[PDB]
């Protein structure tokens, strides 16, 4: 069976301007594993990233996490962008501080 | 520490 | 409290070129400690966690070895399932195993595991008594008459009684800095108005360890779940954990609101109210 990820971005510490920090982008519950995660800075994808190795959940389900060290501004746009088997079209979280 | 034999399906 | 011990193994068939993708990982309760991956140049079982740098050369020939000889056992599954399900040899498939053991508070065997999945549904599972197996269709019933004829349950049970919860025991000690040490959700709440009536109140819980834990929002002493919203509990990235909830409100009444916190690290749950 395929299974649609979940999707979650945020920061690893309170988002402070000027004060350095990692981004995350969590994806889970998706089958099967392959799947495309960038981490998106303005529009333009982030070289920088790493991600956790391969797990998966009770129910089989599998999970990553994607993770950049940035510093967040007041102006600076930042977002996760997932594609998968299970999507029509590359799906696009943005970061939201509050979140 | 892993387990030591895997059998097959 | 409890622990446990428990491995992942991931294989996805690539019928284009070549041998399966094969991933491995190791964990102690919430803790990787122990990873291996076909596609990474060492071919070899690496370590994920400071503790477990310690084990000798003998160690780490001894897991490549093996975790190396369940990689070859998921790629021979992978094409007996493809026959069992009389399925193409063009599409690619996914075989997942999972094991491991628990130990209790009492610091003796509890329980243990050993399931398989096949395209991400139950396949074939040790049951809890670790004598009979859980077959979820016929292609399963097939692996089990096998596994059955050739005691594989038994072998099973020797090592997870035996073998999985005294090295279990080994790592709780070696890694004792971090492995038994609860790291207590750090707690906060923040406000937003989302109109000139109404406001969010988002209860945070962070850096906490381990993943376990419960959120929840009472209303003058009495549970509410109509206009909250909790998200699933997620990894910080440095070992700990994160997870908040929230309630809209009438503004100006977020005092009557309290949001509840229970973890083990807690001697207590804590109660968070609004200023």
């Amino acid at each position: 069976i395929q299974r649609t990820p979940k999707i979650q971005v945020y920061s690893r510490h309170p988002a402070e301007n000027g004060k350095s920090n990692f981004l995350n982008c969590y994806v889970s519950g998706f089958h099967p594993s392959d799947i495309e995660v960038d981490l998106l800075k303005n529009g333009e994808r982030i070289e920088k990233v790493e991600h956790s190795d391969l797990s998966f959940s009770k129910d089989w389900s599998f999970y990553l996490l994607y993770y950049t060290e940035f510093t967040p501004t007041e102006k600076d746009e930042y977002a996760c962008r997932v594609n998968h088997v299970t999507l029509s079209q590359p799906k696009i979280v943005k970061w939201d501080r509050d979140m | 520490s892993l387990y030591l034999t895997v059998a097959t399906l | 409290g409890s622990h446990s011990m428990r491995y992942f193994f991931t294989s996805v068939s690539r019928p284009g070129r070549g041998e399966p993708r094969f991933i491995a990982v190791g964990y102690v309760d919430d803790t990787q400690f122990v990873r291996f991956d076909s596609d990474a140049a060492s071919q070899r079982m690496e370590p994920r966690a400071p503790w477990i740098e310690q084990e000798g050369p003998e160690y780490w020939d001894g897991e490549t070895r093996k975790v190396k000889a369940h990689s070859q056992t998921h790629r021979v599954d992978l094409g007996t399932l493809r026959g069992y399900y009389n399925q193409s040899e063009a599409g690619s498939h996914t075989v997942q195993r999972m094991y491991g053991c628990d130990v209790g508070s009492d610091w003796r065997f509890l329980r243990g595991y050993h399931q398989y999945a096949y395209d991400g549904k139950d396949y074939i599972a040790l049951k809890e008594d670790l004598r009979s197996w859980t077959a979820a269709d016929m292609a399963a019933q097939t692996t089990k008459h096998k596994w059955e004829a050739a005691h594989v349950a038994e072998q099973l049970r020797a090592y997870l009684e035996g073998t999985c919860v005294e090295w279990l025991r080994r790592y709780l000690e070696n890694g004792k800095e971090t492995l038994q040490r609860t790291d207590a959700p750090k707690t906060h709440m923040t406000h937003h108005a989302v109109s000139d009536h109404e406001a969010t109140l988002r209860c945070w819980a962070l850096s906490f360890y381990p993943a376990e834990i419960t959120l929840t929002w009472q209303r003058d002493g009495e549970d509410q779940t109509q206009d909250t919203e909790l998200v699933e509990t997620r990894p910080a990235g440095d070992g700990t954990f994160q997870k908040w909830a929230a309630v809209v409100v009438p503004s100006g009444q977020e005092q009557r609101y309290t949001c509840h916190v229970q973890h083990e690290g807690l001697p207590k749950p804590l109660t968070l109210r609004w200023e």
